[PDB]
């Protein structure tokens, strides 16, 4: 929770939009969908039908993560 | 190798001894209480670490009390 | 009592199964359970699966002291039938285990010797700080 | 005034929003029979839309940024009805339903078999306690002080 | 030797035992104690067989269940029709049914619910619905809501009935034990009456009213000029108008001139196109020889009239030298043994429901239903998710009935007691079955993934790389595609479109059904599918074989069916129950479900649904994608999971927040579930100490002791709790996705 | 080159040596001003080495022999 | 008549008529006093 | 197994009893050619010691692996090769 509320704070302060934080902090879909779906668009186009980027090591270690976790239960 | 105890509160109402899947337990004679019996645990060996013996005990608390300590080929339950 | 010895009984009539002695009777004990019927009937095998027991002496080989006396409380508490079981080891030697003095667990006999029993209340025991770098475990003082 | 929050009356962001809000309705309601049920439950939230926002506005609430109104909760005076007017009714409400619960079981320990009370309520005892919770501060702070409200002797585990 | 036998007044009707809430119960009718009381019984309360030993009360107390089960399934049609016949936009719908969406529920106004009442058209306000009443009621030929009042009326009216049966049955005249085992005499009247005489009954209702309004309705008339059911009935004249081999009456029947009635009894594939559904022509030749084949059945078997089979003979006969006394003994069980027979019944009609899913999308039987994509997807998913749970029971409640039930007296060396004598051999080579199937498929799809993030697609297994291709599906798709012409001459068309020969059908400018191409991901993914099936059955099948005793417990009959454990020892004894191993079979069982119904709902978006426009160009959902995009997990991550649910995220503000609530609501139910999943009962044992300490320092604490819940109820609780986020995540998702874009 | 143009260079972690790379991936990996694939460096060691005097390669040659030197004692 | 009373004083029947005549009570006062953010007195 | 009637525990025989049997083992001993076998004890006979056979194993592993790294051609590896088009600039334009 912490670091969730850190990381979204300063994206919207490095972007200059932080109207899109202060609107969308005060319910949980505006986390849901402002936060993790918006800012994993280039995460998960790491690679894809298409080709491959810088970001495909990054991609490749998200779904391990999701893996694993998944692993522990 | 568990090792069971058993406590001079014990009742003698032999039920632990009954619900002893190894034959671990057995009664011996005392005095100290109405049954003038009191429970015993020479074959501890043999103990699988189960404790039948203490869910069957009446008492505030248990009489008979198994404290789990090495494993071996008996006491983890192998059959291979 | 005097500990009985091991013949050559017949086993009960049973068709095979996969829950049967292993490579540990072979390289270590296995045990054997010894009872009298007064008529053939049919019993649940422990390892799973339907016999049924010869009229007079019977022998069964089990890969469990458990298994043993599972099958020995069960004919005990359903068939009214007196019961016996050791331990063999590969050499040879029989270990006489069950009936130890000939009264079953739960009749107090003499000549019976109390063991493991403590003298006091559970919640007398001491603290574990108090037998520190020493091999005592608090219960077996 | 407080943390630089502007009042909504006097605030642009809430009438932009009311407007929006009107705007979105009308555009609904454009698909419909002037006559018809449909057009009728539309004209009926609009209306409700208006005196939410003429009462909001007229209530004196702050307004932020956004738009959007903002609680104060320091204890102001002028605004207690936000926080501490609600928090007295709701303080006053909920002791009521916890000293009248209470009062039964202690009126139930004293029975011929307590869990068949505990289980299947005994109604007109229950309506009689709950009657008499209209004034459970008073009743609340004559126990405090008689020494009848707290026990001493109480089961605990090994220390 | 088969008659009716009764009892008079067996019970009588008091309310004395509605105010003794354990009374069913000899030790909870004591009262209670402790809080574990109150689950007990709500637990043990429909629990039989359980209370007492003899199986005339048991099995009285069955037939009066089911007769009220029965009464709250007509409460629950009932209705269903009457709010379709005053809360609908059914004759909107009926005018314009490509245009105007079905709704049958109206949310009053009281705090902003006002919102849910979307626009679906003909000048109505509602939530849309997705169950498919309005194509039923089509077909059945109903074009009024007056109609439905009467069904509405009727439903009610017998679940009056059906509740005073019930009373009647139990309180009243209850039927003996020899009653209930008459299993020939069962068969007989069931398998005639109850299937026969039910589908000529429907077969006469579609042949005397459907026929003539459906062919009036696709014909272009308007609904309100339609005459009335009962004027096809009275005046002949009109029916033979429409079909005119009515007109020659019943003597073609008789005379045995059946070929005179091809006009409305036609053998005919593929769907109607005007309306995309199947021909109703072939539905009454086939409910007609259902009918037949099932009244010809029901003779089959020996009652007080001499003639026909008996089953105890024929299962005693069949036996062989691979397996001893073969099929002897199971008459007695299945005769004795309620929960003998709820098992096979459950697989069975779960099995049954898995394939109603699939045979209803492959031909949809209802018009105007192909083209409602929301009402397709709902039905697949839920028909499929009731069939995996009713499977998943099969094996809860066999295995109930061999820990109970049991006998080893009767079974010596039958086949019930050969298969508990190689159960090690059984368990083995399953479980290497399905790591074998694991790996090889698992694997493949993880080497796709890594292949892909190395830049080496060249090394993938996919259409335009290494391929694999599923040759015997494409070839049955062939060989079924080209049935009209060699091995069934008379039909038209093939049975479905979705085989490979065929064409497009289109219904108001969107497709109905499409030919689908299989290739390697079909091949990946039906072979993930026998992975997770193999592996939930090795996880029932080790529970039920596994239920009585095993090398590590000897004698776990003696414990019970539902127990939480035997202690720590022998390393430790957690979960040797079978109702444990159902608990995980729950599990996978919900792992396999919602990776079909991922799979049909990616292909069909993917590669069927669509919408077609002047000459004849398809465009589809997501633009076939498929092919390329499902062969890797990221794939799906990306392509399925992030993609298709911006309709669900963004609903906020519309006629679908609802969804959106819903959505966050089960991520939270099912992340709720965990708490109870992960951790014990000492924990929350020793904090309620606290807490009572705490309540009694106040003189108030309860009478009945608090209790942590026990094991096997906390392991109940997590998984009710986690079955139900997951499947209402799942809900939701599918619901915003599919009306929005459908 | 960092210390050079703090604001417009991507520090670098350490080199990549994978023998089960493909092409676009080796292509794909060449970030900095490197001559093979490298990885960009996420610790903020640069901004620490740089700000406390540190300067050229040798200074961290010389530090990383040093500290080899300590943990011998 | 006895039994029909005590059985409607168990618990989840009792819990069933309170909480129905609460929700009542509450959707009622909210169609007739809408949209109350702040409390005016 | 003495095997004369439904006894199965024999103390004499206790190998029987245990059930340790050989179920395939064949006992013949003409197999293969002598001259055959004259060229593969002469030859494969080295390796027969355990612990030369662990070294020799690891050395000449670990030269055949650095041999074939540090030699093998640019266009057998792509890691070897190297990179071969221009780099592609970063996001705020940062190399
Ligand atoms: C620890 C936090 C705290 C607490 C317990 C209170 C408690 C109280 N405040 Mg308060 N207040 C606080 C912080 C706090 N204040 C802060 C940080 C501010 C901003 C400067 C205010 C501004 C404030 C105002 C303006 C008023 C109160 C008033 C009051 C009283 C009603 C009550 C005693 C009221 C009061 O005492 O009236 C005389 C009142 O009018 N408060
Ligand atoms: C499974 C059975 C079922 C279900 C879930 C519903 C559900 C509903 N009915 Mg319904 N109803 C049913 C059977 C059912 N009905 C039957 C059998 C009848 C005939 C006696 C009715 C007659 C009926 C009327 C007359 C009304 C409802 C209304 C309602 C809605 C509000 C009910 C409420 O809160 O009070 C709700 C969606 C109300 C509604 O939808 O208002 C808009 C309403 O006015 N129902
Ligand atoms: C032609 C005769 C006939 C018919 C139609 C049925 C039909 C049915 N039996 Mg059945 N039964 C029969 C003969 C028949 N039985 C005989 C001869 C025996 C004794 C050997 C039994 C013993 C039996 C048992 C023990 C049970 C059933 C059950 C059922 C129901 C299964 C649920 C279902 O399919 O819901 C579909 C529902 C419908 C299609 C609605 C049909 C409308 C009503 C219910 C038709 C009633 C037919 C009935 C025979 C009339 C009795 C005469 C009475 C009016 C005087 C179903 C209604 C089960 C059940 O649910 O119990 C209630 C059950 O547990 N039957
Ligand atoms: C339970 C089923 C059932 C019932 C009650 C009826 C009832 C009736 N049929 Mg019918 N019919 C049925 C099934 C049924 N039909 C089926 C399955 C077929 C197709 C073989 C027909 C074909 C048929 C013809 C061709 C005619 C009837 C006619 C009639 C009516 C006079 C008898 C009567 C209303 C006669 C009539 O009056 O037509 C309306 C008539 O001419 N029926
Ligand atoms: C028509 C189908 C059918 C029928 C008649 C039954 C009937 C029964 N089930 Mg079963 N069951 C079914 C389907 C069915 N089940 C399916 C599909 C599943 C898979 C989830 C299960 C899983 C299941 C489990 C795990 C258990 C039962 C149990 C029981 C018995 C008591 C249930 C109870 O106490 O309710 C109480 C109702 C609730 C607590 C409501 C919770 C929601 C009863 C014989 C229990 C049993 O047999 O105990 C010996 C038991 O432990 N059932
Ligand atoms: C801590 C949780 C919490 C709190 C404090 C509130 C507080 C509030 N909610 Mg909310 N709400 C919550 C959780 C919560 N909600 C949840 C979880 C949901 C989803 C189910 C909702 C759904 C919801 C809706 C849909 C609505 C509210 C409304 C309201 C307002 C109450 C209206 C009023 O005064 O009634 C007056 C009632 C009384 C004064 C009771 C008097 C009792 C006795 C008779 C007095 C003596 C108030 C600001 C309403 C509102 O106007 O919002 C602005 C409204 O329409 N809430
Ligand atoms: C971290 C160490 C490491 C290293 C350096 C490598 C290196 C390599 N792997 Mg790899 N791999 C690793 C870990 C590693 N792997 C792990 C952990 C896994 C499990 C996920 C794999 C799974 C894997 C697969 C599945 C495959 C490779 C392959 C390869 C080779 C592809 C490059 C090439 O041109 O092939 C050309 C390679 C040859 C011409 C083979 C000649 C090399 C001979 C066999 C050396 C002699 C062996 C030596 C005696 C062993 C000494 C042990 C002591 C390359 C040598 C591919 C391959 O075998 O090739 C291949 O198909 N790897
Ligand atoms: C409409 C569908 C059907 C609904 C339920 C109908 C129930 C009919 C009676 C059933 C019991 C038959 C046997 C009687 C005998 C019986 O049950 O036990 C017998 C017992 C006798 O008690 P007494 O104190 O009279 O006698 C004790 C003896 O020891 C000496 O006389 O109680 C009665 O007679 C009460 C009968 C009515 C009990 C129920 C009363 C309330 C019923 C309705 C509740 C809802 C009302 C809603 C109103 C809007
Ligand atoms: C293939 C095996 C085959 O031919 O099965 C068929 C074979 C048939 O045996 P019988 O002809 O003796 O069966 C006679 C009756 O029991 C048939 O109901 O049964 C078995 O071999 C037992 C199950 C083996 C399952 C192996 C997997
Ligand atoms: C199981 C049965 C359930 C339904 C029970 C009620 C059945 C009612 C329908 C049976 C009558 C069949 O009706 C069919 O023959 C009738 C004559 O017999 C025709 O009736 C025609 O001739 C009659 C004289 O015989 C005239 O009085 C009618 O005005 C004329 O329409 C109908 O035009 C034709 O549709
Ligand atoms: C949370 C948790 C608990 C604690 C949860 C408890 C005690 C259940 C509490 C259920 C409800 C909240 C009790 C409600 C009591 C009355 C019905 C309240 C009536 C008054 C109004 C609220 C209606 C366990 O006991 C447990 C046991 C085994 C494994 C996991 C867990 C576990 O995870
Ligand atoms: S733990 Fe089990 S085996 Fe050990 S003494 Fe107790 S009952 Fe016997
Ligand atoms: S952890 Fe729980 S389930 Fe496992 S042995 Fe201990 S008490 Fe039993």
């Amino acid at each position: 929770w912490v670091t969730f509320y850190w990381h979204w704070k300063h994206i919207t302060l490095w972007q200059g939009n932080v109207a899109q934080f202060n609107e969308s902090s005060t319910y949980l879909m505006g986390w849901l969908r402002d936060y993790l779906w918006l800012n994993s668009s280039q995460l998960i186009n790491g690679y894809n039908p298409f080709g491959m980027n810088s970001l495909s090591v990054w991609a490749w270690m998200f779904l391990f993560g999701h893996l694993v976790w998944a692993t522990g239960f | 190798a568990h090792s069971v105890k058993i406590y001079d509160t014990c009742i003698g109402c032999t039920q632990c001894v009954r619900a002893c899947p190894t034959d671990v337990l057995e009664m011996v004679p005392w005095d100290g209480c109405k049954a003038s019996q009191i429970a015993s645990a020479p074959r501890t060996e043999d103990c699988v670490g189960c404790k039948r013996c203490e869910s069957a005990c009446p008492t505030d608390f248990l009489s008979v009390r198994v404290y789990l300590g090495a494993e071996t080929t008996r006491s983890m339950g192998l059959a291979y | 009592t005097p500990p009985t010895l091991n013949a050559d009984t017949p086993a009960p009539i049973f068709g095979g199964s996969t829950g049967g002695l292993l490579r540990k009777a072979q390289v270590e004990e296995f045990y054997v359970i010894t009872w009298e019927s007064p008529k053939e009937q049919i019993f649940e095998m422990p390892t799973g699966g339907a016999a049924i027991m010869r009229s007079g002496p019977n022998l069964l080989k089990l890969a469990r002291k458990e298994q043993c006396l599972a099958l020995g409380a069960r004919l005990r508490t359903k068939f009214k039938i007196q019961y016996q079981f050791y331990r063999v080891f590969p050499n040879g030697e029989v270990q006489y285990l069950h009936p130890k003095d000939g009264v079953y667990p739960e009749k107090v006999n003499a000549g019976r010797s109390p063991v493991g029993v403590n003298n006091r209340s559970i919640g007398k025991n001491a603290n574990p700080a108090e037998l520190k770098f020493a091999h005592k475990q608090a219960y077996d003082l | 005034d407080v943390a630089g929050l502007t009042p909504c009356k006097e605030s642009k962001g809430f009438a932009k929003r009311e407007k929006q809000e009107i705007k979105k309705l009308e555009s609904r309601l454009k698909l419909y029979a002037p006559d018809s049920a449909p057009a009728l439950a539309l004209n009926a939230t609009i209306e409700k839309t208006k005196r939410r926002f003429a009462f909001y506005g007229n209530e004196g609430l702050l307004c932020g940024t956004d738009g959007l109104p903002h609680l104060i909760v320091d204890g102001d005076q002028a605004h207690l009805g936000e926080f501490v007017y609600p928090g007295l009714v709701f303080l006053y409400i909920a002791g009521w339903i916890g000293w009248v619960g209470r009062a039964y079981l202690i009126d139930v320990r004293t029975s011929k078999k307590p869990t068949e009370k505990e289980i299947i309520i005994d109604v007109p005892l229950a309506l009689r306690i709950m009657s008499k919770g209209l004034t459970w501060p008073v009743a609340a702070i004559g126990e405090l002080r008689s020494g009848k409200l707290v026990e001493k002797s109480a089961n605990i585990t090994v220390s | 030797e088969v008659k009716i036998m009764v009892e008079k007044d067996p019970v009588k009707t008091s309310f004395e035992k509605w105010a003794k809430p354990g009374h069913f119960s000899r030790t909870l009718a004591k009262g209670p104690n402790t809080t574990t009381w109150i689950w007990n019984l709500h637990a043990d309360a429909h629990d039989f067989d359980s209370h007492t030993n003899d199986l005339e009360e048991i099995s009285r107390k069955v037939f009066s269940a089911h007769f009220g089960q029965l009464a709250v399934i007509f409460i629950w049609l009932s209705g269903m029709y009457f709010h379709g016949a005053r809360f609908s936009n059914y004759e909107a719908w009926l005018s314009d049914p490509t245009h105007i969406k079905p709704s049958a529920q109206v949310v009053w106004p009281i705090v902003g619910q006002k919102i849910l009442n979307g626009d679906v058209g003909g000048g109505f306000q509602g939530i849309q619905i997705t169950s498919g009443f309005f194509q039923l009621w089509r077909a059945s030929g109903i074009t009024s809501e007056l109609q439905l009042y009467t069904t509405a009326i009727g439903g009610l009216i017998f679940a009056a009935l059906m509740l005073f049966a019930g009373w009647f049955h139990y309180h009243k005249a209850a039927p003996k034990l020899a009653w209930f085992q008459n299993v020939e005499s069962m068969l007989n009247h069931h398998l005639a009456g109850l299937l026969g005489l039910g589908s000529l009954a429907w077969a006469g209702h579609q042949v005397h009213v459907s026929l003539p309004i459906n062919r009036l309705l696709d014909a272009g008339v308007d609904p309100k000029e339609i005459p009335l059911p009962h004027e096809f009935i009275l005046n002949r004249d009109l029916l033979a108008q429409l079909y005119p081999s009515f007109s020659k009456g019943l003597t073609p029947f008789f005379t045995l001139n059946w070929s005179e009635y091809s006009d409305f009894l036609t053998f005919r594939g593929g769907l109607n196109p005007v309306t995309g559904g199947l021909w109703l022509t072939d539905t009454a030749h086939h409910h007609l020889a259902i009918a037949v084949l099932f009244l010809v059945a029901g003779h089959m078997y020996r009652t007080n009239f001499g003639i026909g089979h008996s089953m105890k003979e024929i299962l005693e006969a069949h036996k062989g030298p691979f397996t001893g006394e073969g099929h002897k003994g199971l008459y007695e069980i299945l005769t004795t043994s309620w929960h003998a027979q709820l098992a096979i019944n459950l697989a069975m009609l779960g099995s049954l429901t898995i394939i109603v899913a699939h045979h209803m999308y492959a031909m949809p039987p209802y018009p105007y239903l192909a083209t409602d994509y929301a009402t397709q997807l709902s039905l697949f998913t839920h028909h499929m998710w009731i069939g995996g749970f009713l499977v998943v029971g099969a094996a809860a409640h066999a295995a109930i009935f061999m820990v109970r039930d049991y006998d080893p007296t009767t079974q010596y060396n039958n086949l019930l007691d050969r298969v508990l004598r190689h159960r090690d051999a059984i368990i083995s080579h399953l479980n290497w079955v399905c790591i074998f199937l694991g790996f090889h498929s698992f694997g493949l799809y993880i080497h796709n993934d890594t292949m892909s993030a190395l830049g080496r697609p060249q090394d993938m297994f996919s259409d335009t790389a290494i391929q694999l291709q599923p040759v015997f599906a494409q070839w049955i798709q062939n060989t079924h595609a080209l049935a009209p012409s060699l091995t069934a001459p008379n039909a038209t068309a093939s049975t479905s479109l979705t085989w490979g020969g065929g064409d497009l059908v289109a219904v108001g400018g969107k497709v109905a059904l499409l030919p689908i191409p299989l290739g390697t991901a079909d091949f990946l993914v039906h072979h993930i599918h026998a992975f997770t099936i193999h592996v939930t059955v090795l996880i029932l099948l080790k529970g039920v074989l596994f239920a009585r005793s095993s090398r590590l417990i000897p004698d776990k009959a003696n414990l019970g069916f539902r127990f939480p454990c035997d202690g720590p020892g022998r390393g430790g004894t957690c979960q040797v129950s079978a109702w444990d191993h159902v608990f995980l079979g729950l599990f996978w069982m919900y792992n396999a479900i919602s990776v079909v119904i991922f799979h049909f709902s990616w292909k069909m978006q993917s590669d069927v649904w669509g919408s077609i426009s002047d000459q004849g160009v398809v465009t589809h959902i997501t633009g076939g994608n498929f092919a390329q995009s499902s062969i890797t997990i990221n794939g799906w991550l990306r392509d399925f999971l992030w993609a298709q649910a911006s309709q669900v995220i963004q609903s906020y503000g519309s006629s679908l927040s609802a969804y959106g609530l819903l959505f966050l609501g089960a991520h939270f139910v099912w992340a709720f579930s965990l708490m109870f999943l992960f951790s014990g009962r000492g924990y929350w044992q020793e904090l309620i100490e606290s807490i009572v300490w705490a309540h009694n320092k106040l003189k108030v604490a309860p009478a009945i002791q608090p209790r942590a819940l026990s094991i096997v109820q906390g392991r109940a609780v997590g998984v009710a709790h986690y079955l139900l986020g997951g499947i209402a995540t799942t809900w939701a998702f599918f619901l915003a996705r599919i009306i929005s874009v459908g | 080159a960092w210390g050079q143009d703090p604001l417009h260079v991507r520090p670098i972690a350490h080199a990549i040596w994978d023998p089960h790379f493909g092409q676009p991936a080796v292509e794909a990996f060449t970030r900095g001003g490197a001559s093979g694939p490298v990885n960009i460096a996420y610790s903020g060691v640069y901004q620490w080495w740089y700000t406390i005097g540190l300067r050229t390669n040798q200074d961290l040659y010389g530090g990383s022999i040093f500290l080899l030197f300590v943990s011998a004692l | 008549m006895q039994d029909v009373k005590t059985y409607l004083s168990t618990a989840p029947v009792l819990a069933t008529l309170w909480f129905g005549f609460l929700a009542g009570l509450l959707i009622e006062i909210n169609r007739f006093f809408p949209d109350a953010l702040v409390l005016p007195l | 197994k003495y095997g004369e009637k439904s006894v199965y525990f024999d103390l004499g025989e206790i190998d029987n009893t245990t059930g340790n049997w050989d179920l395939y083992g064949n006992d013949d001993p003409n197999r293969y050619n002598g001259f055959q076998n004259k060229f593969f004890e002469t030859f494969a006979g080295a390796f027969t010691k355990r612990g030369l056979l662990l070294k020799f194993l690891v050395l000449g592993g670990a030269t055949t692996i650095g041999y074939l790294g540090s030699t093998s051609s640019p266009d057998l590896l792509a890691i070897k090769n190297g990179p071969k088009q221009v780099p592609v600039m970063g996001p705020r334009g940062r190399k």
